[PDB]
This record gives structure tokens, C-alpha cells and sequence, in this order.
């Protein structure tokens, strides 16, 4: 580092060490210990350069062994000693210890290896601050993989979690990008969702503007898919579909596109009114793609036009159909995203007939509904929370008045511009008699 | 009164950093620590001790 003569004194001997590198073979056949020995000297220099020459020779001593496990302790634990005394600089051990951790990777064939691996490499990058940090992630996270064949797949996904909130400046925007997913993954198979929610907002969607970045785009919303689906917000889920479908990916290639507008239908009926609702629904009615499809084409038209509709007809259509398509309605938390489906017909007849019936016996409307008694007046009750309708249900069952009743203001308001329309329109018809009777 | 309205809302600023929309116990501890530190007499009150 300091003075002239480090660079060139240092770097002479571990020349004269390299020269001298057979003999370190040797006799490390013969015992471990006696070519161990010779590292220690090595790695004990003050020029940063000549420790870089030597830490070739850290990594080859243990593969001329091949390897065992009682040595590996070791030879990472004198690296470790080795970095809280100097180093050459605390910054330089760093970059040996780089070298030495791509050869944990290669080594690994046993679970024997991986499990004694991880050990070592979690107490070394306590006190490091580079891509080690990455690098003792990941290698973390083979031992994962295999904790998800095993009772402690929630265990595993926390240890690893909490790592990837340190934003490395070490990693490049691709990589930081496929971190962070893995993590969203993680935690779906934690079964914790709240977790979820705070590594989705890690990445951003403003970190998805060129096609280097296409690809983790796709995976990004699928993922966020599942996340909201388990909540429940139907809406959202749609919204996802939407992007991917937005995606040049899927654009431009016919056969990919095909579930996704599938699917893009189905969250968009199971969403409950609300008039954002609406023009996304709107939207998809235009495309082109689904009017090749007829199935979902026949549903998304169905449910955007006003229409009067019974329920076990309409589940007669689509019981062969749309219900044993999978990730939909043919999985099994999704058998009740099927009982859903008739919550969303049973409001689209309530909203149609609360406009165009003023009043309708409650005794008929049952009828129509494809409901009992009981279970119409809750339903009609939650709407008039929600603000949407309004109605006057009677317990006699006698009527149910789908009118808000009108006021005495408007009504006369009404009216006095229906009698200027009439004088309007007189006073225009009569220019027109002249002009036709000329003309002829 | 003031400097606890300082507290939200640099913690709030640290929600965002953090990527919650939630402010949590660790966010008020560092508006607390910070914003309430400044100058130094340390030293100059060794000798009026």
C-alpha cells in the first residue's frame, strides 16, 4: 500500500512461492497440515496485489484434499480471523473472499456440503458490505429449496426475507429486480400475505420501461395475481391481466393472449358494480382478440347490457364450460370464486329491475331472482348500505318499491320544461311548412 | 407541539423509503433521536463544570 518497496519486495516472493507451488502439492498429499501451513505465510503480506496471486492457492490446497468437512470449518474461519485483523485493508480480503466463494458453489453435491456451507458463509458478510452479501444469499437460499420438501418451508422463507430489504448498491437493476421476486414467492408459500404486500412495493412498476426488462414485467404481475386473489379484491386481479396483456410478449403472439382475456372477463364480473368497474369492462367489449372466442365473448356481453337473466340457466350454460376451466373457477378456494358468480347475477337483476320497476310485489321479484324469501331482503338491505340502489321492502310481502320518492320541485321543474319543449317545438315546424310548400 | 408535528411527517417520509403506507415504532425512534441533537458545548462545559 504504502512506501515503493511493498509492491515490488512481496510480489517477488510469491513468485518465488509459485515457482516453489509443486512442492505445496506434495506434501499436501501426504497430511493436510503441512501444506496448511505454507497458506497461513502467504496470506500475511502488505501489498494487496501479491494476496491476490496467493488466494488461488487458499482455494486449490482444499480440491487437492477434495474437501472434508472438518477442514472446510476451517479454512473459512481463518479467512474470517484473517479479515477483523487487517486484511491488507479491510477492503482488500473482500475480493479474496470473493474468489473462494465461487468455488462453495461448485463444490456442492452433497446436502452434506450445502448445509455445512451456509454456516460459514452467513457470519462472514456480517462485517461486509459488497456483492458477498448477494452472493451468501443466494447460496442460502439452495438450503431453501430444500426446506420446502420439509416442515420448515415457513422457517426459511423468513430467514431470507429480511436479507433483500438492504438494497446492495453491488446488485444491477435486473438482478435487484429477480431478488425481490423471489421473495414475493417465498411468501406465498409462507402462507404470510401482509409480508407480500411490503416486497411488491419494493420494486417498482417505473423500473419497467425497456425490453431488457420485459421479462421480469411478466412474472412481476402474475405474481401479484395470486397475492390479491387470496383477498379477495376482484378488481385488482383484472387490473393485473390487463398489463400483461398490455405486454409486447403476449401482444404479439396469438396463442399467449388467449387465458389471459380469458381470465381478464371473469375478475371483472366477480368485482361488485363500482363505475371504475364498469369502463374496464367496456374496454375489453371492443377488443378483437376475444371476438374469436365465443364463450367469453357471450359472458362479457351478457353482463354489460341490461338484461333480465334467471340463475340456474345461466349456470347450466357455463357448468361444462367456463367452470372446469382452472385458475378461475376449476381450482378449489375457487369453487367459492363459482358460488360467487351467482352474488354478482342476483345484484346485476336488483340494479336493472330497481331502475325500470317504480314497484313490484316482493312475491314476484323472489321468483325472478331464483331466491328464497329470506335471503331477497338481506340482499336487497346490503345494496341500500353500499348506496348504489334504493327500495322500500315490506315484511307482509306485499311490495318492494324500487323508487327513490321523487320530490315535489323536481317534479314541477319537470314539467315546466316539458311545455317550453312543446312552444319549441311548434315554433321551429312552422319555418319548414314554408320552406317545403315553396320548394314543391 | 412543533417539533412532534416534524416527528409524522419525516416519519411518513421514511415510510416511503421503507415502502409501507404504514408508520410504525421505529420510524418515530429516529424522528425522536434526530431534530433534537444540535450544537455541540460539550467540550466548553468541561471547563464551566
Amino acid at each position: 500500500m504504502s512506501r515503493d518497496a511493498p509492491i515490488k519486495a512481496d510480489k517477488d516472493y510469491s513468485q518465488i512461492l509459485k515457482e516453489e507451488f509443486p512442492k505445496i502439492d506434495s506434501l499436501a498429499q501426504n497430511d493436510c497440515n503441512s501444506a496448511l501451513d505454507q497458506l497461513l505465510v502467504l496470506e500475511k503480506k502488505t501489498r494487496q496485489a501479491s494476496d491476490l496471486a496467493s488466494s488461488k492457492e487458499v482455494l486449490a490446497k482444499i480440491v487437492d484434499l477434495l474437501a472434508s468437512r472438518n477442514k472446510w470449518d476451517d479454512l473459512n474461519e481463518q479467512l474470517t480471523l484473517l479479515s477483523k485483523k487487517h486484511g491488507q485493508l479491510k477492503l482488500s480480503i473482500q475480493y479474496m473472499i470473493q474468489k473462494v466463494m465461487e468455488y462453495l458453489k461448485s463444490s456442492k453435491s452433497l446436502d452434506l456440503n450445502t448445509r455445512i456451507s451456509v454456516i460459514e458463509t452467513i457470519r462472514v458478510v456480517t462485517e461486509n458490505k459488497i456483492f458477498v452479501e448477494v452472493e451468501r444469499a443466494r447460496v442460502t437460499k439452495d438450503l431453501v429449496e430444500i426446506k420446502k420438501e420439509e416442515g420448515k418451508i415457513d422457517e426459511a422463507a423468513d430467514i431470507l426475507c429480511e436479507l433483500q430489504v438492504e438494497t446492495y448498491g453491488s446488485m444491477e437493476m435486473s438482478e435487484k429486480i429477480q431478488f425481490i421476486l423471489e421473495q414475493m414467492e417465498l411468501s406465498i408459500l409462507k402462507g404470510d400475505y401482509s409480508q407480500a404486500t411490503v416486497l411488491s412495493r419494493k420494486i417498482l412498476k417505473k423500473t419497467f420501461k425497456n425490453p431488457k426488462y420485459e421479462s421480469l414485467k411478466l412474472e412481476y404481475y402474475n405474481l401479484l395475481v395470486k397475492i390479491s386473489l387470496h383477498k379477495r379484491e376482484y378488481l385488482e386481479v383484472a387490473q393485473y391481466l390487463q398489463e400483461i396483456y398490455q405486454t409486447d410478449a403476449i401482444k404479439s403472439d396469438e396463442a399467449k393472449w388467449k387465458p389471459v382475456l380469458s381470465h381478464i372477463v371473469y375478475f371483472l364480473v366477480l368485482s361488485p358494480y363500482g363505475n371504475l368497474q364498469n369502463d374496464l369492462i367496456h374496454k375489453i367489449q371492443n377488443d378483437n382478440n376475444l371476438k374469436k372466442l365465443e364463450s367469453q365473448e357471450s359472458l362479457v356481453k351478457l353482463f354489460t347490457t341490461n338484461e333480465l337473466m334467471r340463475w340456474p340457466i345461466v349456470q347450466k350454460t357455463y357448468e361444462p364450460v367456463l367452470n372446469e376451466d382452472d385458475l378461475a373457477f376449476g381450482g378449489e378456494a375457487n369453487k367459492h370464486h363459482w358460488e360467487d358468480l351467482q352474488k354478482r347475477v342476483i345484484e346485476h337483476n336488483l340494479r336493472v329491475i330497481s331502475e325500470y320497476y317504480s314497484r313490484i310485489t316482493l312475491l314476484r321479484l323472489n321468483e325472478l331472482l331464483d331466491l328464497t324469501e329470506s335471503q331477497t331482503e338481506t340482499y336487497i338491505s346490503d345494496l341500500v348500505n353500499q348506496g348504489i340502489i334504493y327500495a322500500k321492502v315490506n315484511r307482509p310481502a306485499k311490495i318492494v318499491n324500487f323508487e327513490k320518492p321523487k320530490n315535489s320541485s323536481q317534479l314541477l321543474n319537470e314539467w315546466s320544461h316539458n311545455v317550453d319543449e312543446l312552444l319549441e317545438h311548434i315554433e321551429t315546424i312552422g319555418h319548414l311548412i314554408t320552406k317545403e310548400e315553396i320548394m314543391h | 407541539g412543533a417539533v412532534i408535528a416534524a416527528i409524522m411527517q419525516e416519519a411518513g417520509l421514511r415510510a416511503v423509503r421503507k415502502n409501507r403506507y404504514v408508520i410504525l415504532q421505529s420510524d418515530l425512534e429516529e424522528a425522536y433521536a434526530t431534530q433534537v441533537k444540535t450544537d455541540n458545548t460539550v467540550d466548553k462545559f468541561d471547563f464551566y463544570k
